[PDB]
């Protein structure tokens, strides 16, 4: 009988699917550890697939995985239980130190490029042609923080040069310089931009970038981690709803 | 264990209930307050569902099957044994349903993520309810749910649907496989995409977004983008599953008859109604 | 939510990449349109027309005018009455009688045979399409790859399954209610559908489709203010918005993917539709005449 046959050998091949697929999906993040970063006793079912290389674009060299590469940076954290499956809590300012929801990875600290060997990411005033075409232009609004007190003002659109799209609001603080704050995580109005996420006196602490006309990678990974992690430690610098109301 | 990269994520905090009592992991799984929930509400259906095999009569898969009262016992309760233990597991489903979902809300304040998944997962609790709560509520008659039974509710969908005939003529019904077709469509394509990119030619350097954005603009005439994609699956997603409730929510309450009758309303409009020809 | 942008940005025309790429079939870039810029690409075009496309877009439109004169023709030439009747309207294949030949009557199942045969060139030159754009950008064929498993249904539906059964006539016609009531009768004859097992595996197949991608596009977007939406990039090199995607999910339900990874569990969710579908389908009437009765033995 042709169908049970079929739907047998389908059940079949759909446990192998699986296994192959669950075996793509551990080449990062595994082999598992401990808390403390040795290597765990059960390390599952699934087996480490056979590593992959990727010849990666611009010269940028290759990459195999799954592959060896660790953690090295340093992480302000401390056990909080002598069992496993308890929290670490910070040592330090967890903002600054880049951890817990305010965490960054060690991404290459070169700009991300377009198919053409480009900067994919360039401030609107160095994007040649490139203009806003919808929507309220922020440039030139002030920028007030979830403590409601002015943080800056906007000078320009970091642009996505490819996608054609918004990635970043500069910033300029008091001192004169600026800072990059991540597209989603302000909020465009008609006299201001808003940021939920931090309060003014967190805007310098956004990590800066080494150069006024570009962004690594690395940065990138730094101001998005740093700016998000401000939902949860900048909650009591955070005012309410009904306190934003009632100050139009 | 963690994964390689695990541990800085780790902290404590996210907790919307609780506080930090709760706030731990056991092995993968995270708990929190509302894994506690769930794990309660899990466990009691499970248990009221295996309680009602043994009134049942059997442990076969393929045949235990918990009915909703029936339409005698209308909006009110039932005995245990004629709609009790529906009742009270349809409770316990929606309660880890829903603590399911608030557990997602703490990982994603933990890890300081958008709380998409967890809205997005709502659209499928509330189909869910549609079947359960709202439909036969609005019936008045907890007996128009769907029977929990692994063959016996595909019954429940078959005679549902046949009481209005073939069922294809909902009109709400044909948006809704739309847009489920289409949603299967687009996920196919984002994803051999983004492989076709990161797998090239053996031999090449693996392709650029620009590559990807040219590939289907050969092919079609046009690029929704990296984030327009992933836009587009959620909103292809969440649609079928609007549209799929409101085309239950309207059948026996406000349409009673063969769905294919109601296509009269645009045969029948007065201008064109009685011209000569055609089909009609 | 970033489900629509707050602000659009525009720039010169992106004609695309090159590579291999035969320029001179390109077209030029198309206008910029503001609405689709608040949810995805502005810009329309250009597009690559050679003969395949245009051999194939020949095809699709004749395929689609077969049928469309078919219906003026039944409705009188009557412009009001083609608009009341549109979803009413069919193309039916040839009778029974006529097995797998072309001798049918033209106004009685050669219409629909040339219907038809304008369908198969579209879609399969299309597919070649699909197949040789990748090629010239030096691309997987994983697009083509899965269009073949919706063409397989297709192709089960319409040319192989009526072949194996011996008449044209076990086709699906072309019209709106026609073919939903070819589908409502196809169950019908073949005992329930619900008891055939390929047939319930497509469904989990399609319900897991939504459910992926609303769990991956929320998860894209739950990340992507750490750019969690340039995937290949976090695929070369990890960035927290991969990690925090992947522990969001081993966090909630025991274990997760990589950026890579879950694009392979989403290919194949999609893809297992149509190939689950369409074994169900050509089974019927062929090895499986009634499934009720099959599945009780
Ligand atoms: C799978 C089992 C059945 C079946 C069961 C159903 C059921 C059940 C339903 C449909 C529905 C649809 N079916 Mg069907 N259908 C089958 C095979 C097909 C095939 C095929 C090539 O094999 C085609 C072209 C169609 C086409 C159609 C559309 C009219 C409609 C929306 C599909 C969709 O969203 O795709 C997703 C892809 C896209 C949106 C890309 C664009 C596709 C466009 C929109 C297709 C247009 C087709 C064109 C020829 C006519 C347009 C209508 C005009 C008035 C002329 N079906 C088989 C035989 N079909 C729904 C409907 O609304 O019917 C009225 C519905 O309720
Ligand atoms: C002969 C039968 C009739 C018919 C009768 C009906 C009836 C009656 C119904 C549908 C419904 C549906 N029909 Mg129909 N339908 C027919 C033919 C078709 C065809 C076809 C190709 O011919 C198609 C494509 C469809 C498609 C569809 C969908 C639009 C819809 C189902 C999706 C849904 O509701 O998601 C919603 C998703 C859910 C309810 C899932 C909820 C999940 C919950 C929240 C969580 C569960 C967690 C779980 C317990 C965990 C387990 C453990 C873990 C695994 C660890 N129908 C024929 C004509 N149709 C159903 C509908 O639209 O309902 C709204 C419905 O009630
Ligand atoms: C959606 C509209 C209709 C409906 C129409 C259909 C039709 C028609 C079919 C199914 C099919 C299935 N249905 Mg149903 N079904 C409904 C509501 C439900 C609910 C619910 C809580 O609302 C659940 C949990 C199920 C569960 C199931 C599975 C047994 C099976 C495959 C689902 C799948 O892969 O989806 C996608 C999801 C995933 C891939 C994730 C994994 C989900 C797993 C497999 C669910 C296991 C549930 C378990 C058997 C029962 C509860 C377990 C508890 C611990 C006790 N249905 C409503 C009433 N269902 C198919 C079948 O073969 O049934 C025999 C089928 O042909
Ligand atoms: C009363 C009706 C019967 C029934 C009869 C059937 C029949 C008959 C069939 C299905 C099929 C399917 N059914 Mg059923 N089904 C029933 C009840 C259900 C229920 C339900 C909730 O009750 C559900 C959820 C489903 C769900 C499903 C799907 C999983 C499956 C179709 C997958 C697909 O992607 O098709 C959409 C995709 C395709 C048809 C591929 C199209 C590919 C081509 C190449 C497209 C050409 C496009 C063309 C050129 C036009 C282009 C225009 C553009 C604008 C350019 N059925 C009841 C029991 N079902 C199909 C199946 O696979 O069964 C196993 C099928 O044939
Ligand atoms: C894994 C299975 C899923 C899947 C996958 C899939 N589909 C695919 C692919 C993949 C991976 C492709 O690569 C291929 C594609 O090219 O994507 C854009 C495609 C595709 N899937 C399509 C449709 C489609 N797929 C479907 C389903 C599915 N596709 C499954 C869910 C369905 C249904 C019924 O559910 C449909 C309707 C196409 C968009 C496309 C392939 C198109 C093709 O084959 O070429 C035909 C060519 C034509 C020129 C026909 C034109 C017909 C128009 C209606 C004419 C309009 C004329 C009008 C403008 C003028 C006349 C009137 C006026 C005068 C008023
Ligand atoms: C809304 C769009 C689609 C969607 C989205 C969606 N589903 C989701 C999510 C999202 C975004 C999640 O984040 C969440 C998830 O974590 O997945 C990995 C989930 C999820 N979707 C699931 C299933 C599911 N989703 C479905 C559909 C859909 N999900 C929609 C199409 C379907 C169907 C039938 O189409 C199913 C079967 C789970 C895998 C998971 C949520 C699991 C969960 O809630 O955990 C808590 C509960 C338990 C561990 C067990 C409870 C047991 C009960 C008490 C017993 C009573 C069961 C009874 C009501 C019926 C049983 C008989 C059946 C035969 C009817
Ligand atoms: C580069 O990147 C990219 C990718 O990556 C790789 C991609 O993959 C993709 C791939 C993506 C695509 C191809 C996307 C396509 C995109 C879309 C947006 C398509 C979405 C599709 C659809 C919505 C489906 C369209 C098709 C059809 C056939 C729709 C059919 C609909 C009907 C027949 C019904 C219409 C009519 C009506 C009236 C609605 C009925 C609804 C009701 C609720 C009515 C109920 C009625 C009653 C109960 C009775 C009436 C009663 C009333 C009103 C009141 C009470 C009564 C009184 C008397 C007072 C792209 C583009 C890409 O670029
Ligand atoms: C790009 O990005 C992305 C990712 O990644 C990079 C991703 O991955 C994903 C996600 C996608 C995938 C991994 C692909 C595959 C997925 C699918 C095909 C989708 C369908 C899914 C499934 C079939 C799997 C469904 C599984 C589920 C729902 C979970 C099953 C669950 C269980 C068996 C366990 C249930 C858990 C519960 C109830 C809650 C948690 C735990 C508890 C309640 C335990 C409680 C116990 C106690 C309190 C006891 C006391 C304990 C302790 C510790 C205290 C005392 C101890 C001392 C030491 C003192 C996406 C979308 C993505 O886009
Ligand atoms: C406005 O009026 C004009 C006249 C201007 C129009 O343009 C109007 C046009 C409309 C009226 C068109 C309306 C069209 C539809 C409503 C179409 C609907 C079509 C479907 C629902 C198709 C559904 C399914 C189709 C399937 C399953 C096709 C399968 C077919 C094949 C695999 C082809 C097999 C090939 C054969 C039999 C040819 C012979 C064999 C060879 C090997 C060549
Ligand atoms: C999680 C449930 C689904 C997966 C269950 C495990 C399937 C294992 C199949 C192993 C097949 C291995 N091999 C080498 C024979 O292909
Ligand atoms: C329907 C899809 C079901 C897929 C189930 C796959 C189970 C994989 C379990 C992976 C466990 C990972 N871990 C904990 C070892 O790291
Ligand atoms: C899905 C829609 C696809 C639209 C494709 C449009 C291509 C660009 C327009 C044709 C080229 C026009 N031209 C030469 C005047 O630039
Ligand atoms: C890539 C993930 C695949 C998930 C497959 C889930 C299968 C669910 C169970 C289907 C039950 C089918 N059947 C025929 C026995 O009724
Ligand atoms: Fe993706």
């Amino acid at each position: 009988d042709l169908a049970s046959l079929a739907i047998y050998s389908f059940w079949i091949f759909l446990a192998g699917l699986i296994y192959y697929l669950q075996t793509e999906n551990m080449r990062e993040g595994y082999p598992l550890e401990n808390e403390d970063g040795t290597p765990a006793a059960n390390q599952g079912p699934f087996p480490l697939p056979k590593p992959k290389t990727f010849i990666l674009p611009h010269g940028r060299g290759t990459l195999t995985v799954p592959g060896p590469e660790s953690e090295d940076r340093p992480i302000a954290l401390a056990r909080t239980a002598v069992s496993e499956g308890f929290p670490h809590a910070p040592t330090g300012d967890p903002m600054k130190d880049g951890v817990g929801p305010a965490s960054w990875v060690a991404r290459r600290d070169l700009p991300e490029l377009d198919g053409h060997g480009h900067n994919k990411i360039k401030p609107m005033k160095a994007a040649a042609g490139f203009h806003v075409s919808a929507g309220k232009n922020p440039i030139g609004l002030p920028v007030r923080g979830c403590d409601l007190e002015i943080a800056g003002k906007v000078v320009d659109i970091w642009v996505d040069i490819p996608e054609q799209m918004a990635r970043f609001l500069e910033v300029e603080l008091k001192d004169g310089s600026t800072r990059l704050l991540p597209m989603q995580m302000v909020k465009v109005q008609s006299n201001r931009v808003h940021v939920n996420a931090l309060s003014s006196d967190l805007f310098a602490g956004i990590p800066t970038i080494k150069s006024p006309t570009e962004v690594t990678l690395l940065e990138e990974d730094k101001i998005c981690g740093y700016v998000a992690g401000g939902l949860m430690y900048a909650a009591p610098k955070r005012k309410s709803v009904v306190a934003a109301m009632l100050a139009e | 264990a963690l994964l390689s990269f695990e541990r800085k994520y780790r902290v404590p905090g996210g907790t919307l209930v609780g506080g930090n009592l709760f706030d731990f992991w056991v092995g993968p799984f995270y708990v929190g307050f509302f894994g506690v929930a769930t794990f309660f509400f899990a466990a009691l259906g499970i248990i009221l569902i295996a309680w009602s095999a043994v009134l049942q009569g059997t442990w076969n898969p393929q045949l235990i099957s918990v009915y909703p009262p029936a339409l005698e016992y209308g909006l009110g309760g039932a005995p245990l044994a004629k709609g009790g233990l529906w009742q009270i597991i349809t409770i316990c489903a929606t309660g880890a349903f829903v603590s399911w979902a608030l557990r997602e809300v703490e990982i994603c304040r933990k890890l300081g993520i958008g709380y998409h998944i967890p809205f997005a997962f709502a659209f499928a609790i509330l189909a869910y309810l549609t079947l359960v709560l709202f439909r036969p509520v609005m019936m008045g008659a907890w007996g128009y749910a769907f029977p929990y039974g692994i063959w016996t509710h595909l019954d429940w969908v078959s005679n549902t649907g046949y009481t209005y005939g073939n069922f294809h003529y909902n009109p709400a019904h044909m948006i809704a496989i739309s847009f489920f077709f289409t949603n299967a469509l687009a996920l196919a394509l984002h994803g051999a995409l983004v492989l076709s990119a990161a797998n090239p030619e053996k031999g090449k350097e693996m392709r650029t977004p620009n590559h990807e954005d040219t590939f289907f603009r050969d092919l079609v005439g046009y690029s929704i983008g990296t984030l327009g994609i992933h836009r587009l699956g959620l909103l292809l997603s969440l649609s079928a599953v609007f549209f799929s409730a409101l085309c239950m929510i309207i059948t026996g309450t406000i349409w009673f008859d063969q769905w294919v009758d109601w296509w009269q309303w645009w045969v029948k409009l007065p201008w064109w109604a009685n011209i000569p020809g055609g089909i009609n | 939510q970033n489900i629509f942008s707050q602000v659009q940005v525009r720039g010169p025309a992106d004609l695309g990449m090159t590579e291999d790429v035969n320029l001179a079939n390109r077209s030029g870039v198309g206008p910029f349109s503001t609405l689709l810029g608040w949810f995805g690409n502005a810009q329309l075009g250009p597009i690559y027309l050679g003969s395949l496309g245009v051999l194939s877009l020949f095809s699709g439109l004749m395929w689609f005018f077969t049928i469309g004169i078919w219906f003026w023709y039944q409705a009188g030439w009557n412009p009001a009455v083609f608009l009341r009747d549109l979803f009413f309207f069919s193309l039916e294949p040839p009778a029974p009688e006529y097995g797998l030949s072309f001798a049918a009557p033209l106004k009685e199942g050669g219409l629909w045979l040339i219907a038809s045969f304008f369908m198969f060139v579209a879609v399969w030159s299309w597919w070649g399409r699909t197949y040789l754009r990748a090629q010239a950008l030096g691309m997987g064929k994983h697009t083509a790859w899965a269009f073949l498993s919706a063409i397989w249904l297709w192709m089960v539906l319409g040319f192989i399954r009526p072949i194996l059964m011996g008449s044209w006539s076990e086709a699906v016609p072309y019209g709106i209610f026609s073919h939903l009531d070819w589908t409502n009768n196809f169950s019908l004859v073949h005992g329930n559908l619900f008891y055939n097992p390929f047939h319930g595996l497509s469904i989990a197949f399609l319900y897991g489709s939504a459910l992926l991608f609303a769990m991956h596009g929320a998860t894209i977007l739950a990340v992507s203010r750490f750019g969690g939406e340039r995937e290949l990039e976090q695929i070369a090199d990890r960035g927290t918005a991969a990690e925090r995607a992947a522990l969001f999910w081993r966090w909630t339900m025991g274990f997760n993917a990589t950026m890579e990874g879950i694009h392979r569990w989403a290919i194949w969710m999609a893809v297992l539709v149509t190939l689950t579908g369409g074994i169900g389908i050509l089974l019927s009437g062929t090895v499986v005449d009634n499934w009720y009765v099959w599945g009780q033995n």
